[PDB]
RNA sequence: GAAGAUGAUUAGAGACCAUUGUAGUCCACACUGCAAACGAUGACACCCAUGAAUUGGGGACUCAGCACGUUAUCUGACUUCUUCACGCGAAAGCUUUGAGGUUACAGUCUC
């Protein structure tokens, strides 16, 4: 950003977690228009994504959900079981709204529905299934911020942030650093300490 | 399409006097079998001595009976 | 082949303008190439461009701000004279306002403001909004 | 045969308020849905009365399609917190990580540089 | 007139061949080229299973001795015949582009 | 009307004195959903509201046809507002009063340059414009002034709307199919502010949406 | 800025706004036109307000340019870090 | 196997079907130039994005310092996205392989 101290920079635990949980690789199969994200291939296949790139990325998107004074104006989705739970958890804290389960047609364009509203901003698991909810972001006037897939399109997505949305472990840690963060910026938890809770709560179960 | 050349202008010519003969609407003007083909000679009217009192039945939609003169 | 040099530039520019892309790659180079642009990026519609040599013919490069709509090329260079701009700037251009028809004359290559300025018409050559 | 939309709708608010229709009997889950219902008709009662035994047959096995107020105690069914606990064991308090030669060359070529288990 | 099918039915691409080499068929003996016309490969059977473990029973140095053997045919179609056997039928438009390849 | 309760964000704005103009809510670019923002902002003695078709139209059925009502609706002001709906009921009056709704919900505004004349306030179109709907397109050529409106008495119409009263026309194709010549003159007019110009360009500021500035007592509103 | 008389008073209803990756007119007709508002941060991590906007054209998410220019736009600006 | 012959089928039937059968079907040397000879898309040239393949060449003892395959790149051909981008078209459809870059109408030639 600057002027500034280096702040909202990647560290050593940071890295540390994300190498282990395996939110650093991608999906195997390489890209449509995400070409500039990987970062080579392995031995097994799999597109690694870079590191420096993904958390810029999710510093943006922090300062996106900063800039909105009145978070319930944002909304989180997934129809995804392993980015339900981590939802959530995230609304609780940082006050969004969000539907999960399964997006439903005309929540954001459709005014006979008294599950009717209106976004400043939208957020998405996965931009390949969430699709419908794009779409209506589009004729709404409301930018998107999604975690990508490598395979996945880019349609009707703003700002994308690289992301393996393979497995628990890999979307928990991207919700958990974004929540993080953002009450940083809003609340003034230091970046001194270590974040006061942990990623295993925003891990699915089964209930 | 067309040719836009400097001195394409003798290939433009001899086009346009080709196909204003797919023209019926150069033909009736230009062409003298049109003028002999009318009765009146291409004038404004004509006389005649009437000879005969024809009836003249009409088309199916319509059916009637016309009044009509053989001159 | 090509028959006409600014034909084959000018139709780079125009669709690379119409996607928003902010350079285009220009495969030949004429001394007459260099001067439309020229005009274009004193009034504000271009950013900068190179020449690049190969020794052979250059490829020129250019810089688009995004500032231009359509680059022309009238092609048989149709004589154009000193009460028949009013023609031209009517007819091939949406506005007098900011229509541009660029001309040839024996003093340069001008705009058609300077060529009524300095009272020389002459053939057409481009035109740009 | 088949029941109505009226029937299982009815059937499923009345087990989401009341868990004191718990029967696989016919005769008392009647008894007490008539008293509580105004439906006036004989045919329907007894439907609902049917289809209230039907659903606590089947959460015998678990899975319904009914409603209940259930779904307030299996939310909290689910306690994740633990001390570290897989949170600092992926970050190898000796517990270990290893991972592609790729992985390898990109950290250490990071401002960061390689953490350490890795 | 309009373009029912991009391909008009054939295996063969525009500006290649124009002319590839007419097949009979053998159900009516009717000629069309070889890409419009309809391949399937059969694997029948020289025994149903009713009679065949019967014959194994009386055999001693085949059925169980050798496993028996198929007659196979590469059988080529008519577009008529076809789908009078109802081996191929209509499909909606969605289905239609739809290929399965060579394989079965 | 009768009493209306906004479930729009805007709705709720237009109906304190926070929007105060249709410029606000077209300049950061947010859709209208609902005809009642126009008519709080722009009061009535400026609003005009023609019918330039009505026609029967009729769907195939078994025996006996089930008939409806296709019509269009036109509406604005000549100060350079206009919006064309269209829409169908199945009897007169519905497809009628239908109409009316969906075309205050389509209104764009309007630019009016000048011919290369400075002088009052615009006569004319500022360049030349297309639009498409079918077979038709028009072509807007701006005129001189003293012209009048020199064209055809459908687009007269839909240009007396837009505050352009000089102006010079021709079309193309099938021009006889009325609804069609509608929509397509109605793009044209649009196409104005789609299209960059020296003299708008100075990379002129942005600011914040009035939704954003005024969220707070949206959330009141919600309230 | 806009059309002027020749008495120098504007004519126009309003000024368009401007997309600063293509430097095209945003019209009110695109409504897939987004401005998207990021706030800015200093030393300590507090917020200095929202200060700097983007705006992003209807015809970038017709096939996806949008994140691309983004990019550009923000590094320029030391927003976004590159090494 | 046209023509012809015979038997059926049928109210009538060289019919469609069945059994036959001449010209023809083949080759050489002459003519004919009449096809849905179609991609119903004239020829040359420029610009134009998404993914996975195939066909040739090139790039990183014994017909043998060889042949094949994989990774990656390139030039030349044929085409698919049954997730082809922009755009065009009345629509069906067309998409570096144009019917796109055209009322903001002009690269060149021809029928």
């Amino acid at each position: 950003v600057e002027s500034g101290a280096k702040v909202l920079r990647m560290k050593e635990g940071d890295v540390q977690k994300l190498v282990a949980m395996h939110c650093h690789l991608g999906t195997k199969n390489r890209s449509n228009a995400m070409k500039k994200y990987i970062h080579s291939r392995t031995k097994e296949g799999t597109n690694i994504i870079d590191l420096h790139m993904t958390w810029e990325k999710l510093i943006l998107a922090a300062r996106v959900i900063a800039a909105v004074e009145n978070p319930q104006d944002v909304t989180v989705c997934s129809t995804r079981l392993f980015g339900q739970r981590a939802i959530f958890k995230f609304s609780q804290l940082v006050g969004t709204s969000f539907l999960a389960g399964r997006f439903i047609p005309g929540t954001f364009t459709n005014q006979i529905q008294k599950k009717f509203m209106q976004p400043r901003v939208l957020l998405v698991t996965d931009p390949r299934t969430d699709h419908q909810a794009l779409r209506e972001a589009s004729l709404v006037n409301i930018p998107v911020i999604a975690f990508c897939d490598t395979d996945a399109p880019l349609e009707f997505v703003d700002i994308a942030i690289p992301c393996n949305n393979r497995g628990r472990y890999s979307i928990s840690m991207m919700y958990w650093l974004l929540a993080r963060e953002v009450l940083r910026l809003r609340g003034t938890i230091p970046r001194s300490v270590p974040w006061d809770v942990k990623v295993d709560l925003f891990f699915y179960r089964d209930p | 399409t067309k040719a836009n050349g400097q001195h394409a202008a003798r290939k433009l010519v001899r086009l346009r006097r080709k196909n204003r003969w797919a023209d019926k609407g150069w033909k009736k003007s230009h062409t003298f079998v049109a003028q002999k083909a009318n009765p009146f000679g291409g004038s404004s009217h004509a006389k005649g001595i009437v000879l005969e009192k024809i009836g003249v039945g009409a088309k199916q939609p319509n059916s009637a009976i016309r009044k009509c003169v053989r001159v | 082949t090509m028959m006409s040099v600014l034909a084959n530039a000018l139709r780079c520019i125009a669709s690379a303008e119409r996607r928003g892309k902010r350079q285009v790659l220009i495969r030949p180079s004429s001394k007459v190439v260099v001067k439309f642009l020229q005009v274009m990026q004193k009034h504000g519609y271009i950013g900068e461009f190179e020449i690049i040599d190969d020794h052979r013919a250059g490829k020129i490069v250019v810089n688009l701000n995004g500032r231009l709509n359509k680059c022309g090329a009238i092609c048989p260079r149709f004589d154009c004279t000193t009460p028949d701009f009013e023609k031209w700037v009517k007819n091939i251009l949406p506005s007098r306002q900011f229509g541009f028809v660029v001309l040839t004359t024996s003093l340069g290559i001008m705009d058609h403001e300077e060529a009524r300025a300095r009272n020389t018409g002459g053939k057409v050559l481009g035109f740009f909004y | 045969k088949i029941r109505t939309k009226t029937v299982k709708r009815a059937s499923k608010q009345l087990v989401e308020k009341y868990f004191s229709k718990l029967n696989k009997d016919f005769y008392q889950n009647k008894r007490v849905v008539m008293d509580v219902t105004i439906a006036r008709s004989k045919k329907l009662k007894n439907k609902i009365a049917g289809y209230t035994t039907h659903i606590m047959k089947r959460l015998a096995r678990g899975p319904v399609r009914g409603i209940s107020l259930k779904l307030q105690e299996e939310e909290r069914e689910r306690r994740m917190d633990y001390v570290p606990e897989v949170s600092h064991v992926d970050q190898a308090i000796q517990d270990g990580v290893h991972v592609d030669k790729q992985t390898f060359s990109m950290l250490k070529r990071m401002e960061t540089g390689v953490p350490r288990h890795v | 007139m309009t373009t029912k099918r991009r391909n008009h039915g054939r295996a063969k691409p525009p500006c290649s061949r124009g002319r590839t080499r007419p097949v009979h068929c053998f159900n009516c003996g009717r000629l069309a080229p070889k890409d419009k016309a309809v391949g399937r490969f059969v694997v029948r059977r020289m025994l149903d299973q009713a009679s065949a473990r019967d014959v194994a029973e009386a055999s001693n140095v085949y059925g169980a001795g050798f496993p028996m053997p198929k007659l196979y045919m590469k059988q080529r179609f008519c577009i008529a015949c076809a789908i009078h056997s109802r081996t191929v039928r209509a499909r909606p438009t969605d289905m239609r582009k739809r290929r399965f390849t060579t394989k079965v | 009307k009768e009493e209306w309760v906004p479930c729009t964000k805007l709705g709720r704005l237009v109906k304190e004195q926070k929007i105060t103009s249709l410029e606000e809510i077209f300049l950061f670019s947010m859709p209208i959903k609902e005809h009642q923002i126009v008519d709080q902002l722009i009061k009535e003695s400026d609003m005009r509201d023609e019918l330039m078709l009505i026609v029967p139209v009729q769907k195939a059925t078994s025996a006996g046809q089930r008939t409806r009502f296709k019509a269009f609706n036109i509406v604005g002001d000549g100060n350079g507002h206009i919006g064309v709906g269209a829409r169908v009921g199945k009897e007169v009056s519905l497809a009628i009063r239908a109409s009316m709704i969906a075309a205050k919900l389509n209104v764009v505004p309007i630019r009016r340059g000048y011919w290369g004349n400075k002088i009052g306030e615009p006569h004319t179109i500022p360049m030349k414009v297309t639009g498409k709907c079918g077979s038709v397109s028009v072509r807007l050529i701006p005129a001189p002034r003293g012209a009048g409106i020199v064209a055809a008495p459908v687009p007269k119409k839909i240009l007396e709307f837009a505050g352009v009263e000089d102006v010079y026309t021709s079309s193309c194709g099938n021009t006889r199919t009325r609804g069609n010549f509608i929509m397509a003159t109605f793009y044209a007019l649009r196409k104005t502010y789609g299209f960059l110009t020296p003299d708008l360009w100075a990379e002129t500021e942005v600011s914040r949406d009035p939704t954003d500035e005024h969220s707070d007592f949206l959330t009141m509103g919600s309230k | 800025i806009g059309t002027y008389n020749e008495e120098g008073v504007n004519v126009d209803l309003y000024i368009p706004r401007k997309c600063h990756a293509t430097n095209n007119l945003i019209t009110s007709y695109d409504h897939s036109a987004v401005q998207i508002a990021i706030a800015n941060v200093d030393a300590n991590g507090v917020l200095n307000g929202t200060t700097t906007t983007f705006c992003i054209a209807g015809y970038l998410r017709r096939q996806a340019e949008s994140d691309h220019a983004i990019n550009h736009l923000a590094i320029s600006k030391g927003i976004i870090r590159i090494k």
